[PDB]
């Protein structure tokens, strides 16, 4: 097993708890062995004559302490070893959400949200077993059954020992081949459930045609089938599920037997002695558990070595796709130009933007037109550092972003995305996401700056409700303008945000936030060349490049471009 | 609802199958159990028989063991042929054995110093020769009981083999008996959702049904696996413990079952802590996983407003709460568990060497150290399922409240009682008089709707959203009861005749074409078997460019298998028209509403309906209000009323709602 080889590092950090752990395990297996041998010496001086009520008394207090002795050592080392799993597990979870805050969109758009949650919610419960659970084991199946083998060959006998540990190695050899065909037949039972369970949902949510059909007889016998072949397969797992306790019984039952039959001989022969048969029954008996131990180590450290694998290889490996270099000395923006800029999203080979160039002052507005697809938000996605800068040069005042911070860029930046992204929180936290809590005042005088505060008294003042959960795509829009407007950004950038509102209210909108933001720059994103009227400067992206440059009257003076030929349709 | 009662209710089902197992496994207990007794006997009779008087007998006599001339036999084996004629003993001091060759009386401390043994016993009783045995000597005392040794070993291993066999059937049999009783509640559990009214549906999401019919059902089966083989095994192998422990000695019997008060006061102080700890634990970790299934949706945002300081504290403080009561239960498990189970072990010893301690201190001879080693093995045997039987007690309320939620299910009275497909055809006539359709209360969805479809086909009812066009969709179906007003098929009243009969009359294509997964000509004709290879109908519907792609969709082509979401988005309405053209409804409703229409697909659509609105009556509910030119009765529904019953000419001759409605588009 290579995990506590990809494991060092935890272990090093926690070394202490771990050494008085495995120290305290060795002490009380140690401790555990006397028991028995006091149990036969009592029984030996029974039989034997002199047996006075000091012997009792010594027997009854020596049992006591280390009955305290061993409840204590092992309440403590098992509060070290599974502490350190539950710390091993709780680091985990740290390291690896602390990952996924410094990741980009192309991390995701390689790695599935199933897959990350499946890491993150299963992969660290295995490690974290390994570094508790696997230890214990390990411990249990090469120091508790050697210390059990050694303590009975020496003590009892060498040929009891040997004769009557012959059937549980077999014992747990036919667990692990058990465990092994049963977890295939559990693997194919549980795909069997899940077709029923796929067959359910899709029965229950075309109820309607079902029904329309009278197809709920057809339905009832297929479900039946279904059902019958999940029973065919449980049964396949019962098979081999009822071969545990016989195999356990009788290879137990067998060196019990063997242990009692050989020992009566050895007895015969002087041998032995009564008390030391009995011991050897008790140390059979507390043997039984290291040869399951075997297998649930195997397992557990093969389980634990596959998911640590996958959580480094998505942890560690994934190289961050922006990262700042060289902080600059800009404060604010004072212009952002862009220099036959090229870029290519990661996971594909078109270009979609082909050395697109143009100029934005301190204060300027800029509109953005063109049909779906045409690179529109890649435009605005290229200034937001999501991706690799591609080729070009796009500078703030002079310099290009690269050397500014992302923490500065991303400042300046207030994001309205075109998507909704709304988290479990009431709309006062979804608004105050922006200013991350500096006030509470300024929420009134934001949202009536979006105009969105009428809509707001409607709903019930439950805390501005709750979102995340339940209710409209203007509402949502509004929220998030107001969220990116109340940050007091310096390039406000604004993706198709007023798609679901009205004309009315969109134009209102953008009247009340152009007069508002006089000395800062805008970005408008946006199929209504309508909302768009006012910007002094507007382009048209189609493909990689711009079907041409100018202000609204020059689009107005050339051809006839989606401008007022489709108001009502 | 009781949960029990119902749980009974299904198990007494299948009665025959827990009936054998409870039996195979009060078998295999019984051959088990009586195992340690054979060893007990053993130990007593024959290692410690030479402890029995000994008397001398001629060498003629079976089982007769010459010590130096003189054969003695063991007053187990003695006869009648001599009475006495001697009374010899086989002492033991320290390791050695010693015979003493004359009757002795008391027995206690033994002493050899000078060859001669003195039993004090608190009374010095007398001096008697003594001469050591040697080691050959004494294996010539167990030589008689050898053949006994053999002879009980080979029932041991008779009766575990035995016990094997019925331990395997008897597990066997209880797993038949769990899967196939949560298979007939899986069976009673669709068939009484096949009855439940749509309301029901509507007003639940899918996924919950699903989860309660599968996966509490799998909860369940956790359950009664969990009462068969934990609690109903272990009741019945302790009941067997006890009795053996009773028949070996009664004294200590009692002390032992006086372990059955800690079992159960264990298990209630665990159940009460631990279920605690886990719901906290579980609302924990469903909180730490929506955390980041939230986070890794909508990560943009988080970055652009570096926002992942507080994302991170807020994961990180419940990554605490977490991390303190994963903490707290391993201290429960710390403080019980294992290690409970070994300090009562230990008392357990203790406890042995006390009793049979004081035994021996009286000198009665009744150290019995056969049943000494009996009672460690059954009791150690006793100590094996506590902790399985714990565990399983504070885990039984998850199984409990999904069996609540599946009864629940199950006990639902609101069902719908039919199942007669028609035997005639519908001939195409539907009207309908006043009907008022309120779908919580009160508030009307649809008021005083009436109108009338000839045979003539394409009926249209198109108008703004809310108005309650979809509504008479499930009035046609019966989905939803009209509350007030009537409807009518050929003259006879639609709530007077079986929803199966009124829905075998009319097919539906709505706006979402399911795709059941299979093959497309199962999926076309809904695996019903019950019509020839006539898919050649999804033909009709034009359906001449996707059909050779790949295969064949006549039960040839699997592609469904995807939900549709490969193919496209017009080809899947292009075989739910197949679909409904297939099984030849009289009456055709076509919800259709999609803003985004994908031109360039939406045309085939068209043409589908010319080839299906034909010999028909057809409602078309579809918008754009272009692919009704040709209806034969247009209607416009306005809050959930006709407000302008007219055609498209007429509607347009006349203006209003349907004149703006066309104009803007
Ligand atoms: C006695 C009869 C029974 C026999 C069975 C006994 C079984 C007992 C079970 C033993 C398992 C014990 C826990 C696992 C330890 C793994 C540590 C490991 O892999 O090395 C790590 C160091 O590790 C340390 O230096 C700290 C280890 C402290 C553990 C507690 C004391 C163990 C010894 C008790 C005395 C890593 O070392 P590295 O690889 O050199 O460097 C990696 C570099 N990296 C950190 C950047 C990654
Ligand atoms: C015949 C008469 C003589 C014999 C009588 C024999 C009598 C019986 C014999 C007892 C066995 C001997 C003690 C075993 C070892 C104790 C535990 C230990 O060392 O590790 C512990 C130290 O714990 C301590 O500092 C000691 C506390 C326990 C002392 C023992 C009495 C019980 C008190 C109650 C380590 O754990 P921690 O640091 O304490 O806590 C971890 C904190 N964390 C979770 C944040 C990480
Ligand atoms: C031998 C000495 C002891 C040996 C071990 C040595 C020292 C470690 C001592 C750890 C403390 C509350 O009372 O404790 C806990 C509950 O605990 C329980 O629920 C009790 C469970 C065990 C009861 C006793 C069984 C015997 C915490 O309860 P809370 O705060 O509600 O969370
Ligand atoms: C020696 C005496 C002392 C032994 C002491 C302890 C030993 C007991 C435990 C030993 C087995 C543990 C590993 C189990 C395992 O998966 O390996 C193999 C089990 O299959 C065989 O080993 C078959 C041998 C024929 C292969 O498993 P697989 O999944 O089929 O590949
Ligand atoms: C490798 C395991 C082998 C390792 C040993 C573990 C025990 C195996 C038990 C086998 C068993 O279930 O017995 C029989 C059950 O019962 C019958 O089929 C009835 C006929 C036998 C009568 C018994 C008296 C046969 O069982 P099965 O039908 O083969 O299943
Ligand atoms: C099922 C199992 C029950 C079997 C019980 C009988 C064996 C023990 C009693 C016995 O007669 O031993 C004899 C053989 O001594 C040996 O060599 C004993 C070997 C026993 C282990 C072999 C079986 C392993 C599987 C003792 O006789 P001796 O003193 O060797 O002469
Ligand atoms: C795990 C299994 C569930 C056990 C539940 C139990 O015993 O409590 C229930 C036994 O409720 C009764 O009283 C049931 C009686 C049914 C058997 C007798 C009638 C036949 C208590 O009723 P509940 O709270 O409905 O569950
Ligand atoms: C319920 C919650 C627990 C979980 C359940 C799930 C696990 C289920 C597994 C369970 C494990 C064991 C399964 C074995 C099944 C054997 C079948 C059988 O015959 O059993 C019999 C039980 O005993 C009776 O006869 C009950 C009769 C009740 C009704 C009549 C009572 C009249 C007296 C009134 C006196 C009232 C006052 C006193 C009442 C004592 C029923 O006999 P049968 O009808 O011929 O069949
Ligand atoms: C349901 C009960 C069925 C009983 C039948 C046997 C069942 C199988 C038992 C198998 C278990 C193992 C038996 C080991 C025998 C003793 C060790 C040598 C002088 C006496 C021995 C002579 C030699 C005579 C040896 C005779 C051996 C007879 C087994
Ligand atoms: C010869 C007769 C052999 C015995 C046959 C007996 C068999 C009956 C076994 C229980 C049947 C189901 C009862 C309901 C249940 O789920 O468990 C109950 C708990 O039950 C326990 O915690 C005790 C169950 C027995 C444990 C094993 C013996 C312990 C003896 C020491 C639920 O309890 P509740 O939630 O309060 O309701
Ligand atoms: C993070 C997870 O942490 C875990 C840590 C430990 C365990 C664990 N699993 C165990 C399984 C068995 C035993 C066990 N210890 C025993 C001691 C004696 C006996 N016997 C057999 C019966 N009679 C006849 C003799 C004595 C059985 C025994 N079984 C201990 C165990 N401890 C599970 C999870
Ligand atoms: N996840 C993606 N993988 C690959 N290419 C993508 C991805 N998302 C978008 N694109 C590319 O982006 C092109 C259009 O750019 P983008 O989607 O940013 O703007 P748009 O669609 O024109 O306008 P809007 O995005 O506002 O609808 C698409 O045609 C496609 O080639
Ligand atoms: N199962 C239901 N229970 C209660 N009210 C419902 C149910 N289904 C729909 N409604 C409501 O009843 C009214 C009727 O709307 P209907 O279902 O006919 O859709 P519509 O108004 O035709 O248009 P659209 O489907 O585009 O929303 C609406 O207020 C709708 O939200
Ligand atoms: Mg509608």
């Amino acid at each position: 097993f290579s995990v506590l080889k990809k494991l060092g590092w935890f272990f090093k950090a926690y070394w202490l708890r771990y050494t008085i752990a495995i120290v305290l395990l060795l002490a009380v297996n140690v401790i555990e062995m006397f028991p028995p041998k006091l149990l036969g010496n009592a029984i030996d001086d029974m039989k034997a004559g002199a047996f006075t009520a000091e012997g009792l008394l010594f027997y009854i207090g020596i049992f006591f302490v280390l009955t305290a002795a061993v409840y204590i050592m092992s309440y403590f080392w098992m509060h070290q070893l599974f502490g350190g799993a539950n710390l091993m597990e709780k680091i985990l979870r740290t390291k690896l959400m602390g990952h996924l805050l410094t990741m980009s969109p192309p991390f995701y758009e390689k790695n599935r949200t199933g897959d990350l949650m499946a890491r993150g919610t299963n992969d660290l419960q295995a490690v974290s077993l390994t570094t508790g659970f696997g230890i214990l084991t390990l411990v249990d199946s090469t120091m508790f059954m050697m210390t059990i083998f050694l303590t009975m060959g020496f003590l009892i006998s060498w040929k009891l020992t040997f004769a009557a540990i012959i059937p549980l190695p077999v014992m747990a050899i036919a667990i692990s081949l058990y465990g092994s065909k049963i977890h295939e037949r559990f693997t194919e039972a549980q795909n069997a459930f899940g077709a029923l369970n796929d067959r359910v949902l899709e029965s229950v949510s075309g109820v309607r045609v079902i029904r329309a059909y009278v197809q709920e007889t057809n339905d009832v016998r297929r479900f039946n089938e279904m059902t019958a072949d999940v029973y065919q397969k449980n049964m396949k797992v019962a098979f081999i599920d009822s071969l545990f306790e016989p195999t356990v019984k009788l290879l137990v039952g067998a060196s019990y037997l063997i242990g009692l039959g050989y020992g009566a001989f050895l007895v015969f022969r002087n041998e032995l002695t009564l008390g030391e048969l009995v011991s050897f029954n008790v140390y059979l008996g507390m043997m039984i558990w290291p040869m399951f131990a075997i297998g649930e180590l195997i397992n557990v450290m093969q389980r634990g070595n596959a998911s640590l694998d996958r959580v480094n290889e998505t942890l560690s490996y994934e190289t961050d796709v922006t990262d700042p270099k060289q902080p600059a000395d800009l404060k604010e923006p004072g212009d952002i130009v862009f220099s036959h800029v090229s870029f290519t999203y990661p996971s594909s080979t078109s270009d979609n933007l082909q050395d697109i160039s143009f100029t934005v002052r301190k204060g300027q507005t800029v509109g953005i037109a063109g049909k779906t697809g045409s690179g529109k938000t890649t435009i605005i996605k290229q200034l937001l550092r999501q991706y690799p800068p591609g080729e070009g040069s796009i500078t703030f005042s002079g310099v290009p972003i690269q050397q500014i911070p992302l923490d500065r860029l991303r400042g300046w930046i207030g994001y309205v995305p075109q998507d909704h992204l709304l988290f479990s929180r009431t709309v006062k936290e979804n608004i105050l996401y922006g200013k991350q809590d500096a006030t509470d005042k300024e929420v009134q005088q934001a949202i009536a700056e979006a105009h969105f505060e009428k809509d707001l008294h409607m709903l019930p003042s439950g805390l501005e409700t709750m979102v995340g959960e339940k209710l409209s795509g203007g509402q949502k829009q509004r929220i998030s303008i107001a969220r990116a407007l109340m940050a007091n950004p310096e390039i406000l950038i604004l993706d198709q945000s007023l798609s679901a509102v009205d004309a009315k209210t969109e134009a209102a909108i953008i009247k009340n936030i152009r007069e508002n933001r006089k000395g800062k720059t805008t970005f408008i994103l946006t199929h209504r060349l309508s909302a768009v009227e006012h910007a002094d400067l507007i382009l048209v992206m189609d493909g990689g490049v711009i079907a041409e440059r100018g202000t609204h009257q020059e689009l107005l003076a050339n051809n006839g471009w989606y401008r007022e030929q489709y108001e009502r349709q | 609802m009781k949960i029990g009662k119902t749980l009974w209710r299904y198990a007494l089902l299948y009665r025959k199958l827990l009936i054998t197992a409870v039996l195979l496994l009060t078998v295999a207990v019984g051959a088990e159990l009586t195992g340690p007794f054979i060893g007990k006997k053993m130990i007593d009779d024959h290692i410690l028989g030479i402890e029995k008087t000994w008397y001398e007998a001629a060498e003629k006599d079976k089982n007769a063991v010459q010590f130096h001339g003189v054969s003695y036999v063991r007053e187990d084996r003695l006869q009648e042929p001599v009475s006495k004629a001697k009374e010899a003993h086989i002492y033991q001091v320290g390791m050695a054995f010693y015979f003493v060759d004359q009757a002795v009386s008391f027995d206690g401390n033994r002493t050899v110093s000078d060859g001669k043994l003195t039993i004090t016993n608190g009374d010095k009783s007398r001096a008697y020769a003594a001469e050591k045995l040697t080691k050959q000597e004494l294996f010539q005392f167990y030589q008689p009981e050898i053949k006994g040794m053999v002879l009980l070993i080979a029932l041991y291993g008779g009766l575990l083999v035995f016990s094997v066999f019925f331990q395997y059937g008897q597990h066997y049999l209880l797993q038949m008996s769990a899967n196939r009783i949560i298979q007939k509640m899986r069976q009673d559990v669709f068939s009484h959702i096949q009855k439940m009214p749509i309301r029901y549906f509507d007003n639940l999401p899918a996924g919950k049904v699903v989860a309660r019919i599968t996966n509490d059902t799998e909860a369940i089966r956790d359950l009664y696996v969990t009462v068969l083989s934990t609690f109903v095994t272990s009741g019945i192998y302790m009941f067997g413990i006890f009795t053996a422990l009773f028949l070996l000695d009664v004294k200590l019997a009692f002390v032992a079952l006086a372990i059955v008060p800690i079992i159960w006061l264990w298990s209630v102080i665990y159940r009460r802590y631990a279920s605690y700890y886990n719901q906290k634990i579980r609302s924990i970790n469903s909180d730490i996983n929506a955390k980041m299934n939230e986070s890794i949706q909508g990560m943009t945002i988080i970055q652009a407003f570096r926002h992942q300081k507080e994302t991170m504290r807020e994961f990180e403080e419940l990554n605490e709460s977490h991390f303190y009561f994963q903490n707290r239960m391993l201290n429960l498990n710390s403080l019980m568990s294992h290690n409970l189970v070994n300090v009562i072990r230990n008392l357990a010893f203790v406890a042995l060497i006390w009793h049979f301690g004081g035994a021996s201190l009286n000198a009665a001879g009744i150290v019995s150290i056969g049943v000494l080693y009996a009672f460690v093995d059954y009791l150690n045997r006793l100590f094996q399922p506590i902790t399985g039987i714990v565990n399983q007690f504070s885990k039984l309320e998850l199984a409990r409240v999904s069996a609540g939620r599946v009864f629940e299910l199950l006990e639902e009275k609101n069902t719908e009682e039919a199942g007669e497909p028609a035997k005639e055809r519908a001939l195409g006539r539907v009207e309908f008089r006043d009907v008022s359709f309120a779908y919580q209360e009160g508030e009307e969805v649809l008021k005083h709707i009436s109108f009338t479809a000839q045979k003539g086909e394409t009926v249209a009812l198109v108008g703004h959203t809310g108005s309650g066009k979809s509504s008479i969709l499930n009035l046609l179906f019966r989905f939803y009861d009209a509350q007030k007003g009537d409807v009518l098929i050929d003259g006879k009243s639609i709530y007077n005749m079986s929803r199966q009969e009124l829905r075998s009359h009319m097919g539906i294509v709505l706006q979402d074409p399911y795709l059941f997964s299979g093959t497309i000509g199962s999926n076309v004709s809904l695996d019903d078997e019950r019509m020839t290879e006539e898919e050649i109908k999804n033909a009709l519907r034009q359906v001449g460019a996707e059909p050779l792609l790949k295969k064949l969709p006549k039960g040839i082509n699997e592609p469904v298998i995807e939900k549709g979401s490969t193919l496209s988005s017009g080809e899947r309405q292009l075989i739910s028209f197949a679909r409904a053209l297939a099984f030849d409804p009289a009456i055709l409703i076509l919800d259709q509403a999609t803003a985004h229409i994908d031109t360039e697909t939406e045309a085939v659509i068209q043409k589908a309906l010319d080839v299906v609105k034909q010999g028909r009556t057809t409602f078309v509910i579809a918008h754009r209000l272009s692919t009704i030119r040709n209806a034969d009765q247009i209607l416009v529904l306005d809050k959930g009323e006709i407000v302008e019953r007219g055609n498209h000419e007429e509607l347009m001759a006349l203006e209003g709602q349907y004149y703006q409605m066309y104009e803007l588009q």
